[PDB]
RNA sequence: GCCUACGGGCAGGCGCCGAGGGUAGGGCCCGUGACUGGGGCGAAGUCGUAACAAGGUAGCUGUACCGGAAGGUGCGGCUGGAU
RNA sequence: AAAUUGGAGAGUUUGAUCCUGGCUCAGGGUGAACGCUGGCGGCGUGCCUAAGACAUGCAAGUCGUGCGGGCCGCGGGGUUUUACUCCGUGGUCAGCGGCGGACGGGUGAGUAACGCGUGGGUGACCUACCCGGAAGAGGGGGACAACCCGGGGAAACUCGGGCUAAUCCCCCAUGUGGACCCGCCCCUUGGGGUGUGUCCAAAGGGCUUUGCCCGCUUCCGGAUGGGCCCGCGUCCCAUCAGCUAGUUGGUGGGGUAAUGGCCCACCAAGGCGACGACGGGUAGCCGGUCUGAGAGGAUGGCCGGCCACAGGGGCACUGAGACACGGGCCCCACUCCUACGGGAGGCAGCAGUUAGGAAUCUUCCGCAAUGGGCGCAAGCCUGACGGAGCGACGCCGCUUGGAGGAAGAAGCCCUUCGGGGUGUAAACUCCUGAACCCGGGACGAAACCCCCGACGAGGGGACUGACGGUACCGGGGUAAUAGCGCCGGCCAACUCCGUGCCAGCAGCCGCGGUAAUACGGAGGGCGCGAGCGUUACCCGGAUUCACUGGGCGUAAAGGGCGUGUAGGCGGCCUGGGGCGUCCCAUG
């Protein structure tokens, strides 16, 4: 099943993520389909989380279950929100 | 002196000597049974045949159903054996029972 | 066949030593050198220059 | 480490003066004052005539001495120098100019470069009201280099800053004196460094 | 696009089957003169209907036998012997060439 | 022989393919090696003095024969042969 | 692969000279090793050899919300000799069953191949779990473990009998739908539709029980991951020139998810090769990396992509997926147990042992993070991974001080005995304050969950750190490692002494036979600096394989001469085609 997760591309005691769309089955740093954003768990930098919304919309509309901290991290960027009455 | 021991990977083993045997029992079935079968058009037998030919015909879907063929290699030999059958009642006469056969 | 280089060795019948590349023009059929300060080769004594090209040791007080 | 030894004596092998040292080399001691041929027994006796390496070797030499800096450091630098858009030969000066270490000397915190590093290292410097010491920590422009508060006493810094009284910082500087602060301009134009280097000769040595 | 060469028959001897010359040039990868290498397919005729001298364009195929991976896929230009005598002769040249022996 | 709803299934038995082995007979590649060919060398001696001067019989060359060897001669060829 | 951003040579054949030409050096690089030396940190990186042998420990499990039961107990009940027996429950063990075990991890033996790269094909195909859409889950019966009973074996294990539960197995029905034969319509390789005949489904569990959650069934599409096929590219030897008989094609049949000599039977005599077949050698391939002005050469650990193997060789079984490293069956070689009938084992997973070798690490910490498996969740597992350790193995950063200080102490060295040199160097004066001491002290971690809200959005709440008392901050605070090569020319750096063709140096030319700037020591100098040298190897220099960019009268080099095959190349005008070629757009 295709998920939605994170992919260290730091240092040692630098982590530096990125999230992905992959292949369950593939290694953590492996060939992903899509990169959507990435994410810096330290915030070194006033911008430590992007998302782009409407291909993680598009990725999830076709069941790309995401882990958990990838729930979050999207959620965070408000993939899920929806508004109004 | 001791072979260390992996419960839940002999236990698979234990479950596929299982499963092998019923897959063999399934698919026999159908060989010896669809071998009935095209042998009794052979003699011009269509009360007989197609009453056979569709006993065949279920146990092959069967066996589909379940994991001891895919669908279509069930269905591959649905094509086999039907065909086969019509194809032996030219050399004699008319397919009496309709059966699993259609014109 | 391997040059023993240095002022004067410690070398016999069965030293154990180790070789590495450099010819001797002067000696034919020679390609090879005796390292110096391993297995049982000593270093030169008292040399005091080229020291690691010879194994010797830096001594004190000098 | 970096180079720790006699120095008014490189001062002499390079046959100008360098200061290196800082309260005499202005004075009538730097021994170019004294003794302006090269260092050792042979000193005294008559030139050969130098090879193109000989020439283009010293001249590097001369300009790194000048700075502090390993050759290791200084090769990377030239090499830096050499992958940027721009004159090398200047661009390299002013890579060099951007140094820590001499920007507070420049800066006229410190009698000499070689004082300097000792500011920078043992903490004395203020980088954006943070501390450096790092003495290759590359200023950049709009860079603020102040004293430590904790440092603004020593008898140095104070009586370094009232020989500012009658000098006056680089064109690419400034100097706010009372408050003990200084900001780097812009970078050096070839032309504010007036050192007695012909740039170019080091370009043609690292080109062999 | 399933791939389309265009070439020439110079085998009939094949039940249902022709073997197609088929030329390429391109400049060559260090010394860039224009070089003319050539190759030979396997085609399947379901009808016998090419014949030996035939100009035949050939198409990328779902696989036949063990070397036919190719349909004939239309006739170019029929009769054309010249081109199959260059490789009949390039041929028999062959037989030369050796080493157990020549004659007279 | 076992199970059965009597349709058939299971054990078992045979057969092809088959890793591997057996006999014979070839071909190939490395390890060691009795006995051997010259060869290049490398210290300055033996006996010659062929070549370099027309080198004291112009030189070289293919092919022969002689000679342990250097060379000699025969038959041609060449000038890269001196007055 | 967006300023034309880029290009150095020297020594050596001669008495001298010009050319030819080989040799050699300076540069850059390394998964390095060896010598002398070795203070600190950060990030990388570390068996290149025997794909040799491997002790020990761990490396893939999980679910009690699919199902029954053994052992050890706890409660709480009903009851015929006070033994039985009903219910709930803790702990533990395995079994039946589902899912994972085909991913993740190692290695580079084999392979010169559709293996890889690159672009395409699939009307010749499969795809568990995930997503969307449509439809359904109605009856009936059945077997094997566990368990109890009994027999063989030294062991490993093993056969027999009897009981039984399920989301396990099996038959009947409804069939939205699908599968198969046959016919028609469109389409065109086996694609889509349609009509009669046949044939095919299903399972239950949990609770906050008159409806929610998890799971089940058939089918259509998405999504992702693979099979197969084709064009083009893919090292050396022609002192390997012919190779081939399942070989090449056909027809039919088997097998597969599917094409195919992939397999089998019968028929035909084909298939490939000088554009290098076949044979021998060597090698995993690439994104890249090293070098180079480029072109080119060289290389493919570490990261990522594909492949291949799991002690050698076969083979299939389970299954969505394997012909499966820690699954199965057989043969061989090896090692161990053995009662000599027989059995056990597979680190090229992490760490380590051992051999081999010039040479390559800790039997460490942690599941806090990311990722993976199983589960409703809590959680379980995870030598993937996150970290620490050891090694200057590499790069980078830091230190061993800073300022003042003599016409210039001593000692050592040279001296023409006047003096010169180390040398502001030292001493000595002030200043700073690595080390270290005390105090504070991280980010990485907020979700899973629980509560409100609807189970959604959204809001509130709690748990969780291996690194690590680390980084970092504040205060205090000591002058506090320097070594290695070199100094005849290339090539930065010169004197004395000893030695006497000796000892020795030597990359090359050469040096040394009593005045040695070349041996050895010393003073002095040059070059780098926690490093410096050496050896090995790649590229460079080497327009010295010359595409860029070379040659052949005498330097190495024109076939002894012709004939002519394949091939290479080819006049002037006009017109078509547009293959090469060129331009644009797009992938
Ligand atoms: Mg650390
Ligand atoms: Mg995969
Ligand atoms: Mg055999
Ligand atoms: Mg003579
Ligand atoms: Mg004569
Ligand atoms: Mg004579
Ligand atoms: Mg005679
Ligand atoms: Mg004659
Ligand atoms: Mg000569
Ligand atoms: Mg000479
Ligand atoms: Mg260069
Ligand atoms: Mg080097
Ligand atoms: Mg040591
Ligand atoms: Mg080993
Ligand atoms: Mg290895
Ligand atoms: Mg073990
Ligand atoms: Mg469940
Ligand atoms: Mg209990
Ligand atoms: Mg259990
Ligand atoms: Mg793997
Ligand atoms: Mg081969
Ligand atoms: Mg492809
Ligand atoms: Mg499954
Ligand atoms: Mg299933
Ligand atoms: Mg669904
Ligand atoms: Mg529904
Ligand atoms: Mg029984
Ligand atoms: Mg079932
Ligand atoms: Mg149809
Ligand atoms: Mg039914
Ligand atoms: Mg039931
Ligand atoms: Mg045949
Ligand atoms: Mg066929
Ligand atoms: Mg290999
Ligand atoms: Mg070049
Ligand atoms: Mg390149
Ligand atoms: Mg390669
Ligand atoms: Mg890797
Ligand atoms: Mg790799
Ligand atoms: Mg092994
Ligand atoms: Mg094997
Ligand atoms: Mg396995
Ligand atoms: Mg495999
Ligand atoms: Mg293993
Ligand atoms: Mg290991
Ligand atoms: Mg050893
Ligand atoms: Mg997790
Ligand atoms: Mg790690
Ligand atoms: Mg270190
Ligand atoms: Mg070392
Ligand atoms: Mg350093
Ligand atoms: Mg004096
Ligand atoms: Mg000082
Ligand atoms: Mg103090
Ligand atoms: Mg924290
Ligand atoms: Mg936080
Ligand atoms: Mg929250
Ligand atoms: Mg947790
Ligand atoms: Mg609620
Ligand atoms: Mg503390
Ligand atoms: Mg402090
Ligand atoms: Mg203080
Ligand atoms: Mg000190
Ligand atoms: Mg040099
Ligand atoms: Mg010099
Ligand atoms: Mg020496
Ligand atoms: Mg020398
Ligand atoms: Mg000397
Ligand atoms: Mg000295
Ligand atoms: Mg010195
Ligand atoms: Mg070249
Ligand atoms: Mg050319
Ligand atoms: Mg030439
Ligand atoms: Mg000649
Ligand atoms: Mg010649
Ligand atoms: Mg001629
Ligand atoms: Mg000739
Ligand atoms: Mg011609
Ligand atoms: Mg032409
Ligand atoms: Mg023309
Ligand atoms: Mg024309
Ligand atoms: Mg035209
Ligand atoms: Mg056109
Ligand atoms: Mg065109
Ligand atoms: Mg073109
Ligand atoms: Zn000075």
């Amino acid at each position: 099943m295709v998920k939605i997760r994170l992919a260290r591309f730091g240092s040692k005691h630098n982590p530096h993520y990125r999230i992905v769309v992959t292949d369950a089955r593939r290694k953590r740093d492996g060939k992903y389909i899509e990169k959507i954003g990435y994410y810096d768990p330290r915030k070194t930098t006033p911008d430590w989380l992007k998302v782009d919304v409407e291909r993680a919309r598009y990725w999830l509309s076709v069941g790309a279950q995401p882990t958990d901290t990838a729930r979050r991290l999207l959620r965070q960027a408000g993939v899920f929100r929806q508004e109004a009455r | 002196k001791k072979p260390k021991r992996n419960l839940s990977a002999l236990k698979r083993h234990r479950q596929s000597l299982k499963r092998r045997l019923r897959n063999k029992a399934k698919k026999s079935a159908i060989k010896t049974l669809s071998k009935k079968a095209i042998q009794l058009a052979q003699e011009g037998k269509a009360e007989e045949a197609l009453k056979i030919m569709r006993k065949a015909e279920s146990l092959i879907d069967k066996a589909a159903k379940g994991s001891t063929l895919h669908k279509n290699a069930a269905a591959r030999r649905k094509s086999r054996l039907m065909r086969k059958v019509r194809q032996l009642l030219e050399a004699a006469g008319a397919p009496l029972i309709g059966g699993g056969l259609s014109a | 066949t391997a040059y023993i280089p240095g002022e004067g060795h410690n070398l016999q019948e069965h030293s154990v030593v180790l070789i590495r590349g450099g010819r001797v023009k002067d000696l034919p059929g020679v390609r090879y050198h005796i390292v110096r300060g391993v297995y049982d080769a000593a270093g030169v004594k008292d040399r005091k220059k080229s020291r690691s090209k010879y194994g010797t040791k830096k001594p004190k007080e000098a | 480490g970096r180079y720790i030894g006699p120095v008014c004596r490189l001062c002499r092998r390079e046959g100008v003066k360098l200061y290196l040292k800082g309260e005499r080399c202005y004075s009538p001691k730097c021994a170019m004052e004294r003794r302006p041929y090269p260092p050792g027994q042979h000193g005294q006796k008559r030139a050969r005539r130098p090879s193109d390496y000989a020439v283009r070797l010293r001249e590097k030499q001369k300009l790194r001495r000048i700075y502090g800096i390993s050759e290791r450091q200084f090769r990377n630098l030239f090499e830096e120098a050499s992958k940027k858009k721009g004159v090398t030969g200047s661009v390299f000066l002013g890579l060099l100019e951007s140094r820590l270490d001499n920007v507070v000397y420049r800066l006229g915190f410190a009698v000499s470069r070689r004082q300097a590093r000792q500011l920078v290292r043992h903490g004395h410097i203020t980088v954006n009201g943070r501390r450096v010491d790092l003495p290759s920590y590359r200023v950049r422009p709009g860079d603020e280099i102040a004293v430590a508060e904790k440092s603004r006493n020593l008898e140095l810094i104070r009586q370094n800053l009232e020989a500012m009284k009658g000098r006056k910082v680089g064109p690419w500087l400034s100097l706010d004196v009372e408050g003990m602060k200084g900001k780097f301009l812009r970078l050096p134009d070839r032309e504010d460094l007036a050192l007695p280097v012909n740039e170019q000769l080091v370009i043609e040595f690292y080109s062999r | 696009p399933k791939k389309v060469l265009t070439g020439v028959v110079v085998s009939d001897k094949m039940q249902k089957t022709v073997t197609v010359l088929v030329e390429r040039q391109f400049p060559h990868p260090l010394y860039g003169k224009v070089i003319k290498r050539s190759k030979k397919y396997l085609a399947h005729d379901p009808e016998e209907k090419y014949k030996l001298g035939d100009v035949v364009e050939i198409i990328e195929s779902r696989p036949i036998s063990k070397r036919k991976r190719f349909r004939v896929l239309r006739l170019v230009e029929s009769g054309r012997m010249d081109l199959v005598e260059k490789y009949l002769i390039r041929r028999q040249n062959y037989e030369s060439l050796s080493k157990r022996g020549g004659k007279a």
